[PDB]
């Protein structure tokens, strides 16, 4: 199963994004065609407009959560220069 | 070049057997290592820890599950050795006089997989992590010093104007919130129990390679081998020497570990399912109906049709005969990468094997793990671990001088002295030896002392059984006499 | 002539693998047998039976003790094989391609030693024996019919004027009062669980050769091999075929059994002693004082002086290195007699080994087995087994027609029907299969039916754990809800 | 340890001898010189006069009890012709 | 369900017949054609020869057991004149 | 044993001294030559330099703690005029 520390890091990244006056939308499912699990994240604002949306595929959830957290930190660095 | 004589090291850390030796002496060395492992109190502690269902019937404990993992690992190792011997590559790979050590190391690694988990499992680790995260707040040290540092320890705050000491605070704060079972198992085997195992046996239980104090992204060439913490900061030096003894690069892995991992993936499914029937949850007919709905022809049809205590004995065998040769061929095909230690995949990770394993896993998740009893036990364990940590909190609020004086012998700290005396002897001795070696003049002494105090608390908490922790929690809360 | 190919038989009773086979197929067969043995409910039942102290701490159960016996047996087998290979006699004895089966059979025999003991051990067997002795009085059938026959069963009385039927009553009455753990283990492995093991694996657990229905003196050439009952009357035919499959004469023994017996004699001492310290009874200093008073120089002095959790890990190793080579040399020296099956001695039975083992045993008897708790548990277990037998007595007072009607489906026997439904499914199926094959016209039908009814009761009583029997005893006595 | 059935058979033989108006005296010890255990049995009568006395040595008690029971049955057959 | 006293009376009649050196054979089933339950009793001897056999039908078991007990007592009176 | 209130007063004095940017070093032992118990207190500062050091001897600990607390309050009054 998923390790607790990875979930904690993902939650910390989500809280950091939310404190930046942004909205994080999380969706997930499984794709049997590719035999993997898929997670899509859609970033928004206080008005509810899409900014960045990306989907990740993997067969192990520990790597998937790490990739998602890395992407969230990358966007936070990008959009935290200002605004 | 592949040569397994450079990887199977029979030397030891203390009183190592030097000189030349024959096959018989090496075999005796590894038999002695088995003798130390089997007769350890850690295994008898495994005897009374729960796997899925609460301990009552004939449900399984950690030990019986370890006994299946051991059997699967031994069978896979034997298949690999036979297939290598058939192709006349056994003598060219240096394994001509090392088959016995091979099988013994794989079996003993499979036996020691669950040596370091805390009571209640996944819900014990979560509780420890959340408690220490609340106490330390590691997310506030990722960058230059702030004014809103939420840390509750004066010595661990990042006070701007000093960059050499800050790096250390960051490392300690990040490490203390990543308790993990395998790192604790390594610490237990080396420091706490002092079993003095061979280098290969210790390397066989190093599953993941990410340091606990890691911050940031991992290299794309190691993203699977570094998905979980592998070892703590107090073992770093030790691990370094381990690499020098096994010719392993940074963030690399010991070959035979792959085999062990594979085993932990097969049994993991099937066993749980059987226990569901024994506790009178549902029956065979429902098993087939759920499997067919959640879905293959060979195993499932043979099991369902040849059947019309003896159904599972027939279901296992077919699954083993379908899975073990696949793992053996995957091991042999990608042998150079595994011997290098950089293979970024697992053996069983699009064949029908993945589909069958996923079938078993999803049936188990749908019909077994959703039962109210498991869920209730999971909540109760979380609360018990949190309560024990809250009870032992006053030991962490003292000062350096007070704790040092308390260790050497007090009249000013009755409650704290009794709480400290409640701890075990081995953990206190480990603390004493760890702190004695520190330079008593550097400005880094309080940081290390706090780190080792927290390590002592975590060792004590993780060294219990479910029943012992539960009973001690009710006793310390004055609920029972 | 010594040829181990005539003794290691991989055939089975049902669906046997016929034809020619290579080393790999034979190894796979024995690995499959290991797979059936390890994943059996009998082992998980061993998980919760007491060894010396009551089940709480980290005291030992049957399973952990079996895990030491297995290790010792494997180490002795490896030493024997190495010593035979050194002298270039391995290929002349037919063991060139049978080392793996050798070690596997020895290990699995060591694992299945305690499979058939009843709850509470030695005090459970005593209770069953006394209850059935009171009910049957076997001492009154040794000679011509009497007028003062104290038997409580009309069909088992020796009614003068018929000599062909009397022989059968004598046999049944003597057999029913000799419950023994190993005979029940054979019955469990063959009839009740239906594991379908190979002939060699079944022969490895035949420890003693005296039939349970034996009356009188045993031949002077077998007085050691026939000191305990070996098998019951319901397995006689089976045992006959076993001999034909292993070329064993009457009252003979399978070679490898000797090794297993040896193991059961070493661990038996040392382990118990360690547990005495863990329960806070006395300490290391008292250990040495008692040993020295009850007394050698090498082991005792090295253990006591090099020591000044790690003391026992040093004490075991020396004892093993002193005892295992002696057993290997005793096995190899008297090999023809063991291969014939007529060796009337044990391997470890005037050397210093006997003195050291007696030292450990007498210290354990003086300071451990005399503790009040063991004594109290022993009395409580006796009373519980007697009470359970008294509770289930009404099932044995019925008639042939009544019990037969009760099996096929009653309105006239409410209490008896509920008691019968309380029994397990496997035991009732075994009774049904056993009784179906009997000729329904002979005047011997009631005798056999009563024998199998008593066998069903004894299987049910012996198939429990300590905690389950205790709880069921309080529930059936209306002491707890 | 000693098996229950052997002890039961020995007790039955002792009771059979006692019902025959005889007395059975049991003594036991250990001989470290021979490294074995020794059991001596002394048969008597209602008056208290020795008739037959024998001692057995062995290292395993199961065989020792069987030998003792066999000897007791042999004497019972001998002296149960009459008197 | 069946009342305890009726079963006790039936058992007493069966024991009285058995003490008279006779054998009582009991069989029972349900007949859905007549929508009732059927009980057949077959009396025998120490040799195993049929003497009297009768079957009773009813929808309530309390009356059925009473009829069976009455028949058993009637035969006992008949055959207890002698033999 | 030591009374709780005396220990509380000593702890309060120690906390008052520590809040004054001072360091209190406590050592204790037993002197069998004088047949008493000895407690030495060494006052320091943020740099770690000795200022005042005194040792007290007594056979009863209740009086010893009272003397120590009195001395600590006396120094606090002395050095709390300023600095």
């Amino acid at each position: 199963r998923l390790y607790s520390g990875n979930l904690a890091a993902f939650k910390a990244a989500t809280n950091k994004l939310f404190q930046l006056d942004l909205a994080v939308i999380y969706d997930d499912w499984y794709d049997a065609y590719t035999r993997k699990d898929c997670i899509r994240l859609r970033i928004e604002d206080r008005s509810g407009n899409l900014i960045d949306t990306s989907t990740f595929y993997h067969h192990d959830e520990d790597v998937l959560f790490n990739m998602c957290t890395d992407w969230l930190n990358h966007m936070y660095d990008q959009l935290k220069d200002w605004k | 070049q592949i040569d397994f004589r450079k990887k199977i090291n029979w030397h030891r850390r203390y009183r190592s057997p030097q000189g030349v030796k024959t096959e018989h002496e090496i075999l005796r060395i590894f038999e002695s290592d088995r003798g130390r492992i089997i007769n350890s109190p850690a295994i008898r502690r495994l005897q009374q820890k729960t796997q899925v269902f609460p301990l009552e019937a004939a449900v399984r404990t950690r030990l019986t599950h370890s006994m299946e993992v051991q059997q699967v690992g031994r069978y896979i190792a034997k298949e690999i050795l036979s297939r290598l011997k058939e192709l006349k590559l056994l003598e060219a790979y240096g394994l001509d006089e090392l088959t016995g050590p091979f099988e013994s190391i794989v079996e003993m690694s499979c036996l020691m997989h669950d040596i370091g988990n805390p009571p209640f499992g996944h819900f014990g680790e979560a509780a420890i992590n959340d408690w220490f995260r609340q106490r330390l707040h590691p997310e506030d040290a990722e960058s230059q010093p702030l004014t809103d540092d939420r840390c509750s320890v004066a010595a661990l705050r990042l006070r701007d104007g000093e960059e050499p000491l800050n790096e250390l605070r960051r490392k300690i704060r990040q490490d203390l919130c990543h308790f993990e079972g395998n790192a604790q198992g390594i610490r237990l085997v080396h420091t706490l129990m002092r079993m003095n195992l061979t280098w290969a046996q210790v390397g066989g239980i190093l599953k993941y390679t990410r340091p606990a104090w890691w911050r940031g992204e991992t290299p794309e060439t190691h993203h699977y081998l570094m998905k979980k913490p592998g070892y703590y900061l107090s073992e770093e030096a030790y691990i370094a020497r381990l690499r020098k003894e096994l010719n392993l690069a940074l963030y690399s892995r010991f070959p035979l570990t792959w085999i062990m991992e594979a085993a932990d993936d097969i049994s993991y499914c099937v066993a749980d399912l059987e226990d569901a029937v024994e506790k009178r949850i549902f029956t065979v007919e429902q098993l087939y109906h759920h499997l067919h709905e959640a879905w293959f022809s060979l195993v499932v049809e043979n099991a369902w049709e040849k059947s019309r205590d003896q159904f599972f004995m027939y279901l296992r065998v077919n699954t083993l005969n379908k899975l073990v040769p696949y793992a053996a061929q995957r091991f042999i095909d990608n042998l150079p990468a595994i011997f290098a230690g950089t293979f970024n995949h697992a053996l069983l990770e699009a064949s029908e094997c993945s589909d069958l394993l996923k079938l078993y896993k999803n049936v188990a998740v749908k019909h077994v793990f959703s039962h109210p009893d498991v869920e209730r036990l999971e909540l109760q364990g979380y609360r018990v671990i949190s309560g024990l940590l809250e009870i032992y909190r006053p030991l962490l609020s003292l000062s350096l001088s007070d704790f040092t004086e308390l260790v050497e012998k007090v009249k000013r700290f009755p409650i704290e002295s009794r709480l400290f005396h409640k701890l075990s002897t081995r953990h206190r001795l480990a603390y004493v030896e760890a702190v004695s070696k520190l330079p008593s003049d550097s400005p880094e002494f309080p940081l290390w002392e706090y780190y080792y105090r927290c390590r002592l608390l975590q060792d004590y908490i993780s060294g219990m059984t479910d029943l012992y922790a539960w009973d001690e929690y009710r006793r310390l809360m004055a609920v029972e006499q």
